[PDB]
């Protein structure tokens, strides 16, 4: 579970 | 008055941001690729030569993915066939290229379908991955060594991880070490026997008649964990007429009367190895430091260099425990650890010494250790301006504690705040990335002086582009609640007029130890909604954040989806109090544990919300894996925390939903938050009667990442938020 | 001026029919349930005895499902645990209860889990199937003899039927068929060892941790079918010292040549059986005649009574070869075949001898044939004043076949022309069952005189009701396209202005055979569209099209997805050209087929359509199961018909939605057109760029039937129509 | 594949 990636 | 951020620059991407990625090869040189040219680069004096030219694989016959280059220059390695998996698993096809006699290796050859391949640190020793079991090269061109014989598809893993330690432990699908030198291969071993199955439709090109169906091990919570096992082999002693011999290193026994997890490996000196292990519950970590013993070929931890890490508030680490980085001689290392008022800070260890020594303290912390001379430490901490959404290098002089110097503070306050750095080999040269607030600028300096000798890239290029359109800014300052701090930041328009009423989506992510507002520089989707549509954009870190000590990470504690969902509320209306605010236009919307909260606030009844955006949220925390979701909650049963579990989920919440718009989004080939999340939402909604759309998107994952269907979906929500907010 | 048919109205249900649901258990009796208590009523007289209370089963300790009466009024047998299965089929558990001495039998019961029971066709005899075997009571309290031992789940089917043959072949989950008098128990073997699998997810109760796959054996087109054998056995000489003796059935060598489907079994007479076999290419079918042979004690069927059917225009029957009706003495028989101008008309075989001669000619076709005597037939037909889309009885003497009467048409002329009918045991009484244009009529007649006898029900009751709100018209007229007549229905909104533009929404079916312009009264959708939101609601019998004749019906053989389609677009383009559609807000939308047909409309770039919603569409015959996909297409090869499978998707038509506004919904757990179907669809948009709304249903399968969903999707739907038409 | 009907 990690952030939406940039 | 010229023209705006459009949805299709974002989407086409016709703003792009150049990098500066450089690879350090030596103490003074590093390589750089230059329109399809590897050049090594002179640290000192800029100077460069082409190492290989794009001549060179025109007539190779496929295409060229990626390049890696032994550590010893003679030797490089060409990656094609890529066929991804997992965030970071992949398989793929390989040639070595002889760099002296300028040729391709053509026997005793990589096989396709490699899991994973790794260059040994100096030389050009090889180990891989080939159908779940490790296998060493000392040469490129002769037979490779089989090292473990046990590897079976979806049960046993010989050197790289499963599902589970991919995503939630390591980060990285490889999971084997090597030593310094290279005499020693150190590697993990998964075993997933009982790991219950996750199982789904796949639909692939239509020309296929039946769906396929992918099944996969995934621990969901309280379910049945792999198990794991470690081992050290030793590469210079490979025989060609023996099987090679592995050294198990056992689990410390504080481990073994239950479910472990292996979670870090470093290496310390040329024969000593450093594991930290990490319970089940994950509140209590151990870790061992093993030496090799010469006379019994075994490797040897006395319980005497044992080292203990346990909490009360929560969790240990960040995500997990921190990793040491040793000294020289390896009789000592600095971990970040946190102290005693809950800051993470830099302690000083000795390998026999119960107690260490903190060598930085304050109302901060330090985000990582970045290199280790033998009179100075370099790291990055959030300390600047005592503000935690930025970043900075310091150095401070190991002879004297009070001696700590910042290094890219002042280096262009205005442009930068947010730095990473890349060092050199011997910590002699280092390279500073600055991301934010303004236009990301890369540079180099020399460590003997701290001195700034050129301007690697500078986005100028860009920089007139960006000037002939109306771009937002950002807004970066804080609220006050109970007398602590939260901080947030703002997207807003161009010709912000702060006496105007604007509409306002709140973005969410919110997870523990999450930090969303920062002064990064971003061109997102977010950007077009300020910049084309004039909607302010804000993000909000309230509790369980990270990087502003303990008391505020470890307060949602075996109690998810309720304080940061609560503060996300709170900030929402404390916004709306500042004026400039449509108070009858709010949305929110996230992705992920950010659907999760977006949802559980859209279902909480507060009114403060007319519509919300849910993309791949968890919906209640029994489905989601195990690693992630018990760090947090501990187990689902009647004697642990199974109240909070079912107090928890979005479905219970489905009536509230009738005074929202909502829009529910999932990828169907989704192996993270499974679809089966969304789906039990979306039954539950529709039981109690409630409007709502869905959008479904075949064969997508996580990401919703592959091209077309990325530029979809982002089409999709715009369409939904502006209908939302009355926008023509 | 009053109020209208609202959308509450339809999903609550407040207007209901009345029906009347009678069984006939003689010659002059019948039963009849009422206010929850079984009747016998005496169809000479109308008076009427109280057959069984319901007192009787207050302390049951179950929830009775349904009730079933053994032929010889002796004993009932009462079904509870009702688990419904696909379309027929379902399992439940079930207890047997005699009348004479009021109780229930307590030994020697049915398993739970039984998935058919049957009485036989006289006295109180048993045949039942659990775990697909089959198995025998002679008597109710007494033990059950076991017939079959293979049974075996999802492999062997032991009476009753696999997937494909329950929905697109018996229409019934039953596979076993008594003698006329109860002596032999005739029964079919499916073998689905390979047929390949089609696999799709299950969620259940938020409860449910990890998701279920639903496995289940279905031959997709072109794929591996099952394979058949067909079985007779002697009930009397049952021993319980001995398994019991199955006389197989060979079947025709013309057939074993290669794939083949067994498609009808009629007993003719005590000792003889009339089997139908139908080839993989369903244009060639062959009727057996079967005879006891008492030395032998087999089964012997002559070559020299065999009975061939084609076609070259298309394949054999609307669905499937129609089904004999024999005469007392078991040596001729009538059965609907399709004439030389291919008119479906009745035809009278000697069993031994190859050609028939049609007893009925003319411009029109026999539905049905409904009941035999000594020296009259009665019949169904759609002949009355030329309406295809209505339905009549007739008799016909049989000495005289210049002699044919009409029973129905004048009963009533404006209130009925859609009948349907009931006999008593030997065609002494009969039910007639009018179902349209005006409130369903159910009326009661003794043969022997052609004399009305009672009105069973006439929904006056609902009358009264009616009158208090403004309904719409149903108009029923028909166009020209190449000089032939092709009909059309209309809903009208109440108060229909001619000279006013109304929005119209074209509510498609279309497939092989169909009908959706009848005089049929009904109370749905349409009607609040109609009634509430003026909208005229529009259906077209276009080719393809049944019950006029084969030159309309087989016009799309081999070429599904052309013609059918065209011509519903054709259609819509008349209804503009009358002057009072508002020609830009014009609709189409259907399910199955008929979500095909919407999806390929709307694909075809006419711009005739503003919008679509497809439910539970087929998106590419491949994807369909083979008994129907085939029965029309042929297979998939390209020594076949591949080709047409190939220029038949919704897929290759992506890039003209652009064009349109399109709605696509489908359950999950769809088991007869596939998720994957959608899916797959919903990809090829997406890759393409078009934007359109999607909307699953979790777990919800081909009916979107269950209680909740059923509410939803219609209110979904109507929400979507109103926005695209601009309304209120 | 059949018409369905509510
Ligand atoms: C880039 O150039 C260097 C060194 O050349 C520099 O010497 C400095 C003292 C200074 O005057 C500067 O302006 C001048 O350009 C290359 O160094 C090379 O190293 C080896 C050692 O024998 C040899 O290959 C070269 O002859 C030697 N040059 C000198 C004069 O010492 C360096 O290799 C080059 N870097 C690359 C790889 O681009
Ligand atoms: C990897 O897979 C390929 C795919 O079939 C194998 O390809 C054959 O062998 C050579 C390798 O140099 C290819 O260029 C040819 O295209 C293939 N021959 C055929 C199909 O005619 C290949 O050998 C495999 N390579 C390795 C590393 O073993
Ligand atoms: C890399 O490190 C290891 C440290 O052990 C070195 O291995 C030892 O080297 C010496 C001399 O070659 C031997 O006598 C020992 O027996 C070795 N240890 C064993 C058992 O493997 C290795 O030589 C190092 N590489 C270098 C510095 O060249
Ligand atoms: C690890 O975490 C758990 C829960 O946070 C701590 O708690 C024990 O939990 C059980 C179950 O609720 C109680 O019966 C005990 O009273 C708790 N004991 C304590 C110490 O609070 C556990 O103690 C933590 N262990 C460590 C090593 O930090
Ligand atoms: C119904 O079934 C069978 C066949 O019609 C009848 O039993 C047969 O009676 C004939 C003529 O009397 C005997 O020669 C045969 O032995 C019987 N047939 C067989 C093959 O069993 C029977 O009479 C009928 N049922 C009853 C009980 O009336
Ligand atoms: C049923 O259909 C088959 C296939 O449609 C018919 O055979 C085709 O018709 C003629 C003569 O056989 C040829 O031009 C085609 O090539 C045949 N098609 C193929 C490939 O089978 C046949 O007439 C029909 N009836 C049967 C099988 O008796
Ligand atoms: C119904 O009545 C039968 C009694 O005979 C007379 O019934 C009158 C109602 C009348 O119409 C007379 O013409 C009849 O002759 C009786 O024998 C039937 O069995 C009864 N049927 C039932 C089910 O009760
Ligand atoms: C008339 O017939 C069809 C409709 O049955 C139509 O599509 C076609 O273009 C016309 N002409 C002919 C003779 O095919
Ligand atoms: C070494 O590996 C074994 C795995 O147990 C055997 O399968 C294999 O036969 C053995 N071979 C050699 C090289 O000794
Ligand atoms: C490849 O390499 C040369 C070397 O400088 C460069 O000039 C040329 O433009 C490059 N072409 C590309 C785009 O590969
Ligand atoms: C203050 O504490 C927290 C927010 O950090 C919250 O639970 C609580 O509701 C607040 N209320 C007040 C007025 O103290
Ligand atoms: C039983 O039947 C009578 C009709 O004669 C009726 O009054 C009563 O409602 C019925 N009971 C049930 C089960 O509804
Ligand atoms: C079916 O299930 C019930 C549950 O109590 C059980 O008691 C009974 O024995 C079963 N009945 C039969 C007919 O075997
Ligand atoms: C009958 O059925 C099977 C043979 O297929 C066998 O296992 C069983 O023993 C037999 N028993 C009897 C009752 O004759």
């Amino acid at each position: 579970m990690w952030p939406v990636d940039p | 008055s010229r023209k705006t951020y459009t949805l299709t620059d974002y989407l086409k991407n016709t703003y792009r941001l150049k990098l500066y990625s450089l690879r350090w090869i030596s103490d003074h040189e590093y390589l750089y690729k230059q329109e399809n040219n590897i050049l090594v680069f002179n640290a000192e004096y800029g100077n460069s030569s082409v190492f290989l030219e794009n001549s060179t694989f025109d007539e190779f016959g496929h295409s060229i993915n990626d390049y890696s280059i032994s550590p010893d220059g003679q030797f490089i390695l060409l990656e094609y066939n890529y066929v991804k998996q997992w965030r970071h698993s992949y398989t793929a096809s390989y040639d070595i290229y002889d760099l002296n006699k300028r040729q391709l290796i053509t026997e005793e050859r990589i096989p396709n379908n490699t899991q994973w391949v790794t260059w040994s640190p100096v030389g050009h020793k090889l180990a891989y991955v080939w159908n779940n079991d490790i296998y060493v090269k000392i040469e490129p061109n002769l037979p490779s060594y089989r090292i473990t014989w046990t590897g079976k598809e979806d049960i046993i893993y010989n050197g790289i991880t499963d599902w589970v330690y991919e995503e939630e432990v390591f980060s990285a699908y490889s999971a084997l070490w090597w030593s310094p030198n290279g005499t020693f291969l150190a590697y993990a071993q998964f075993n997933d026997t009982e790991v219950p199955l996750i199982e789904y439709s796949f639909y692939s090109d239509e020309s296929l008649q039946y769906p396929k169906t992918v099944r996969v091990p995934y621990p969901k919570a309280g379910a049945v964990n792999p198990t794991v096992k470690f081992f050290v082999v030793n590469t210079d002693s490979l025989s060609s007429v023996t099987n090679a011999t592995s050294i198990q290193i056992t689990a410390p026994a504080s481990m073994l009367i239950g479910d472990h997890y292996l979670c870090d490996v470093t290496w310390a000196t040329q024969e000593r190895i450093s594991l930290q292990w990490l319970r089940r519950i994950q509140n209590y970590s151990v870790m061992d430091i093993c030496d090799y013993d010469e006379s019994s070929g075994r490797w040897n931890c006395l319980v005497a260099r044992q080292h203990i890490e346990m909490s009360t508030t929560g969790w240990v680490g960040r995500f997990r425990p921190s990793e040491p980085h040793f000294t020289l001689d390896g009789n000592s290392f600095y971990k970040i650890i946190s102290n005693e008022e809950g800051y993470r800070h830099i302690c000083y260890f000795q390998i026999d010494k119960k107690d260490c020594t903190f060598i930085t303290k304050g109302t901060w912390e330090v985000i990582g250790i970045e290199a280790l001379t033998s009179d100075y430490l370099y790291y990055i901490s959030n300390e600047y301006k005592g503000m935690p959404g930025g970043r900075n290098l310091y150095k401070i002089q190991l002879s004297d504690y009070t001696k700590v110097t910042c290094l890219s503070c002042e280096l262009n306050p205005e442009r930068c705040q947010y730095y990473s750095v890349s060092f050199s080999k011997e910590a002699k040269y280092y390279q500073l990335r600055c991301s934010g607030p303004g236009l990301p600028l890369y540079t180099l300096h020399s460590s003997v002086n701290d001195k700034g000798l050129r301007v690697l890239e500078d986005n100028s290029a860009l920089d007139k582009m960006l000037q002939n359109v109306q771009m937002p800014s950002k807004k970066l300052d804080f609220i006050i609640l109970n007398e602590t701090k939260f901080w947030y930041q703002m997207i807003l328009p161009p010709h912000f007029d702060k006496s105007k009423k604007y509409p306002l989506l709140l973005d969410v992510y919110a997870g523990p130890c999450s930090q969303k507002a920062d002064t990064v520089f971003r061109l997102n989707w977010a950007t077009y909604l300020a910049s084309t549509e004039n909607i302010i954009v804000a993000s909000f870190d309230g509790r369980g954040s990270g990087y502003q000590g303990d008391k505020i990470m470890h307060a949602i504690n075996r109690r998810l989806g309720t304080f940061e969902v609560e503060d996300q509320i709170e900030a929402a209306r404390q916004f709306s109090k500042m004026g400039f605010v449509d108070n009858k236009r709010i949305a929110i919307w996230g992705w992920s544990y950010g659907g999760y909260v977006t949802s559980m606030v859209l279902g909480s009844g507060s009114g403060v919300f007319k519509c919300g955006i849910a993309v791949a949220p968890v919906s209640r925390w029994e489905y989601y894996d195990s690693v992630y979701t018990e760090r947090y909650m501990g187990l689902p049963t009647p004697e642990d925390n199974l109240d909070h579990y079912r107090n928890s989920t979005v479905m219970s919440r489905a009536e509230n939903f009738k005074q929202v718009e909502y829009l529910l989004i999932h990828g169907t080939a989704d192996d993270n938050v499974h679809f089966q999340q969304s789906a039990q939402i979306s039954k539950a909604l529709v039981d109690v009667g409630v409007d709502f759309q869905a959008m479904w998107y075949t064969d997508e994952d996580h990401g919703i990442a592959s091209s077309t269907a990325h530029q979809h979906i982002y089409t999709h929500m715009s369409h939904f938020i502006k209908q939302c907010f009355s926008l023509p």
